[PDB]
RNA sequence: UACCCGCAGAAGAAGCACCGGCUAACUCCGUGCCAGCAGCCGCGGUAAUACGGAGGGUGCAAGCGUUAAUCGGAAUUACUGGGCGUAAAGCGCACGCAGGCGGUUUGUUAAGUCAGAUGUGAAAUCCCCGGGCUCAACCUGGGAACUGCAUCUGAUACUGG
RNA sequence: UUAGCUAGUAGGUGGGGUAACGGCUCACCUAGGCGACGAUCCCUAGCUGGUCUGAGAGGAUGACCAGCCACACUGGAACU
């Protein structure tokens, strides 16, 4: 039973990067598009696009820099069954600022750094390094 | 609370000169500082990381004139103070009244500077201090009592101290034999042969 | 394993028992000798190590070991049992600290006198 | 303005009283797990009208007999 | 009754009496309601010996509080000085 | 010029028809006070030959690490067959708080302030490879900015 | 009384533990698996730098060692921070209650979450900045902290109704 | 390797009693109340601010002091 779509997306992109794939098509979602927007903004991916009327499908394009995959480690944090909620003071920092610790809060899902800048906490979604 | 034995066995065990003698003669011409004291000083074994850390700590302690308890207290103070732990430890060790008296040159050795401090001979800001660990604040004035200003020992120490390189963080004037403490000494001002990383690691162990 | 299983069954500790049961968290215990004798240690070691079955004042009766060289212990002797085991003696879990009420210090010893209750020579 | 709680009634086989089962969400201090905890209370409601199955709203008051220190304020979602 | 008195929180030969509004039935150095300044009979010059808060002392003494013998003298001295 | 430290010498032995023959294995680590660091594992019949064989292989297998001025960039973890090392940067005056074979490799790699901890089998042969792999896989602000398309000021 | 002044003389004042590896420090003499050491590896069968004595060195210091108790190392109960093919670990298998989780879009609410404010979290204690005993220990002023709870006001990206 | 406990016990009506709310207690009525989110039973144990160890998370602990609780040879009771 598919009980976590975010984990499925992370697994798909991590396997595509390992297998040196070009595009990873998957069934999309509102949160998937919101996370893909953050990935495009942070430059960890190359492009994301939602193509579908009745069943929307996200087709992300993998980004490669001199052979090495741009994303080093993708990790789910607040998996279903263990929810993590940290305030503004205790927001995580991935790889001493070299990685993102994406946070979802009231003002959308922008990123950990933007959440700290705005002064609001939230729930951790994905660690991308 | 201080070492009451020979002052050169420690130096020859450490391997270098710890400034525990006056300086009228040469250390090599006065003792046999090339090997450890005892029957097996010539035999040189291999020392581990713990061995070299302990040797560095003992060298620092013998140079400055402190015991294990006081040295650990100074290390804790340096650790709690923000900044470089080794630099803070060196500054705290240098801030002792006997050490600044030795720098001014009122005593041949630190064991004599502290003896003068304890024998009611040092008059700091008009108040006598008998503590060899008395911390000296910036812009502090250290002087000598009347009953010790006209001694032969202080004059001999002052004229002998001209051989060494004068410290750059004191402004002692010999006309009245009184000194003023300037900005605290730094790692570059002090000797660069003292490895403070070994000191900070030995206590971290 | 899983967080739900951990919440259900807590990650419990593992209590370890002390190796000196007859002390009851006490450094020294005064007792009276009952059986003074010598025993042969386990192989490969071989000796005539002097031990003593002694009943403590609390009610426990254990066997301790006599250190040094030469002692004046026998039946109906007051000793001070101290906590410490001997590896090569099966059953011995304690010693008798010297310099106590009756177990005098070792004779003709001038090194490590703290552990054997020997006075400072003149 | 005044504090009040909401729960589910589980038993009312008594005169002018009901038994409520309030559910709360807490985080586990050790494992950080969100589990549902229950706080059952003895609530007295004069002129008995609440059955079993619906949710009720209660307010803290003085003790009445030995252990019911709560009163019913409103009846929301009475549907079975 | 409710009174404002002195509780010694110094050391051997070093008295230091904090001014506390403590009930008369409680201990000298035990329970108290609030603390109003302090007093140091050993402190020399250049040191602020007394820091009693006159506003809160008056606010308490209005509601039936009793000022102790030495506390009243210290308050009088503080008022005379400044 | 370059600094070198051999960490542990072993006494591995074989068995033959006429008895058991002896041998020696030496593990050495070489560096130059900068990001260049390497390890070598020599096998010979005596300790000097073993260490001299290990030194050459260490020098020829030296690798580069993008370390900072006095410490590392970001905390990193290295996973080998039986060793799991975790290293993190520290501040001025903390020193090299590391144990086992990690202290020597960090000292020859030039990091002066670092906190390291090893979990698992702490044998030098595996822990050296674990820490070398952990140090070689760490990133730098310039490299991550180049690979992501952003700037070092943007990703601070 | 603190404190200070003059007396005269170096006097009235240093001991304890260890020295094969862990761990900082090696050489001789005495027995001879005996005396014995021992926290683990282990030593004593004519010299074991491992026992006792001596020299020497090492460490601490008016303290030095042992014992009694807790924790770290022990990631060796692992929430941070582990495993189950073979080192200990998939129930013999299936159904299924409570319980745990839950595909996708929108609307409603705001319980969980987040931000702000108030009350409080006694004093004492830790930390930071300063002051007083010749100095430290000690005392002391302010700040921070007490990571918690309740209430009120705003958000619905996420979980839940 | 402690699965049932409770008949003043759950609640209600009426009266009496403390400074007041109160099965605090009697007289009637409805058989309920608690329990796998651990009732009942057994052993041990004063609680807390704090203390020690640990980078933290945690573990142990309650010396002095401070706040609270309980007890004055043991049990029972009442008066001012
Ligand atoms: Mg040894
Ligand atoms: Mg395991
Ligand atoms: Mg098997
Ligand atoms: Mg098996
Ligand atoms: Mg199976
Ligand atoms: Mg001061
Ligand atoms: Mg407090
Ligand atoms: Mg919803
Ligand atoms: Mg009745
Ligand atoms: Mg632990
Ligand atoms: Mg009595």
């Amino acid at each position: 039973s598919m009980q976590d779509p975010i984990a499925d997306m992370l697994t798909r992109i991590r396997n595509g990067q390992a297998a040196n794939k070009a595009a990873v098509t998957m069934p999309s979602s509102k949160l998937k598009v919101a996370i893909a927007n953050v990935l495009k903004e942070e430059g960890f991916i190359e492009d994301f696009k939602v193509e579908g009327d009745t069943k929307p499908e996200l087709e992300l394009t993998l980004k490669y820099f001199q052979g090495k995959a741009v994303v080093e480690s993708i990790q789910r944090v607040s998996r279903p069954g263990l929810r993590i909620y940290k305030r503004k003071d205790e927001l995580p920092k991935v790889m001493a600022g070299l990685g993102i610790a994406v946070v979802s809060t009231s003002k959308g899902v922008m990123t950990d750094r933007a959440a700290r800048q705005a002064g609001l906490g939230g729930e951790i979604i994905c660690y991308v390094a | 609370a201080r070492y009451l034995g020979p002052k050169l066995k420690l130096s020859r065990r450490e391997g270098t000169d710890l400034f525990l003698k006056s300086g009228v003669r040469a250390i090599d011409t006065k003792c046999k500082i090339e090997q450890a004291p005892g029957q097996h000083g010539a035999r040189k074994p291999r020392l581990s990381d713990y061995g070299v850390q302990l040797r560095e700590k003992q060298k620092v302690r013998r140079i400055y004139g402190v015991l294990e308890r006081q040295f650990r207290n100074y290390y804790k103070e340096a650790a709690r103070l923000k900044g470089n732990t080794g630099e803070n430890l060196l500054a705290l060790l240098e801030g002792r009244l006997d050490n600044v008296v030795y720098r001014m040159g009122f005593g041949a050795t630190r064991a004599e500077a502290r003896q003068l401090v304890s024998h009611k001979a040092i008059m700091v800001n008009g108040r006598v201090v008998n503590i060899a660990s008395y911390q000296v604040s910036p812009n502090d004035v250290v002087s000598i009592r009347e009953k010790a200003k006209k001694q032969s020992r202080v004059k001999a120490a002052l004229e002998l101290a001209e051989q060494r390189e004068k410290p750059t963080w004191l402004e002692v004037d010999a006309g009245k034999m009184e000194g003023t403490f300037k900005r605290k000494p730094e790692r570059s001002d002090l000797s660069a042969d003292i490895n403070e990383h070994l000191i900070v690691e030995l206590y971290s162990k | 394993a899983t967080v739900n299983q951990l919440v259900r069954k807590p990650r419990a500790r593992k209590v370890a028992k002390s190796n000196v049961p007859a002390l009851e968290a006490c450094p020294q215990k005064r007792g009276v000798c009952t059986r003074v004798y010598t025993t042969t240690p386990k192989k490969p070691n071989s000796a005539l190590r002097k031990v003593c079955r002694v009943r403590l004042t609390n009610g426990f009766e254990v066997t301790s070991y006599i250190g040094g060289e030469g002692h004046n212990l026998q039946e109906h002797s007051v000793i001070l049992i101290r906590g410490g085991r001997v590896k090569d003696l099966p059953g011995v879990r304690y010693h008798t600290v010297r310099g106590a009420l009756d177990c005098s210090g070792v004779k003709d010893r001038k090194q490590a006198r703290s552990k054997y209750g020997v006075k400072r020579p003149k | 303005k005044i504090r009040t709680l909401q729960g589910r009634v589980v038993s009312d086989k008594m005169e002018k009283s009901i038994v409520v089962a309030i559910e709360r969400f807490v985080k586990h201090p050790i494992y950080g797990k969100f589990i549902k905890r229950t706080t059952k209370l003895h609530v007295h409601d004069e002129n008995n009208e609440c059955g079993i199955g619906d949710v009720v709203e209660i307010r803290e008051c003085r003790p009445l007999s030995k252990t019911k220190s709560w009163t019913l304020v409103r009846v929301v979602e009475k549907a079975v | 009754m409710v009174t404002i008195r002195l509780a010694r929180h110094g050391a051997k030969k070093r008295p230091f009496y904090q001014v506390v509004v403590a009930d008369s039935r409680n201990a000298r150095n035990g329970r108290f309601i609030e603390r109003v300044g302090f007093f140091n009979p050993i402190a020399s010059e250049k040191e602020e010996g007394t820091r009693l808060d006159l506003d809160r002392i008056a606010h308490w003494v209005g509601q039936g509080a009793t000022i102790s013998d030495r506390v009243a003298a210290l308050i009088k001295e503080v008022n005379k000085a400044a | 010029e370059l600094q070198e430290k051999l960490i542990a010498v072993n006494r591995v032995s074989k068995t033959v028809k006429g008895g058991r023959i002896f041998s020696f294995t030496a593990l050495t680590v070489v560096g130059d006070g900068n990001g260049r660091v390497g390890f070598g594992y020599g096998k010979a019949r005596e300790v000097p030959a073993a260490i001299q064989k290990a030194m050459e292989k260490a020098r020829r297998n030296m690798i580069n690490v993008a370390l900072n001025n006095g410490t590392l960039q970001h905390p990193v973890k290295g996973v080998h067959t039986g060793s799991r090392v975790f290293m993190q940067p520290a501040s001025e005056g903390t020193g090299i708080i590391a144990g086992g074979a990690m202290r020597a490799v960090l000292e020859v790699a030039g990091v002066h302030n670092v906190l390291a901890k090893a979990y698992g089998s702490t044998n030098p042969i595996n822990v050296v490879r674990a820490t070398i792999d952990g140090l070689e896989n760490m990133n730098s602000p310039e490299m991550v900015a180049a690979k992501r398309g952003k700037s070092v000021e943007e990703i601070l």
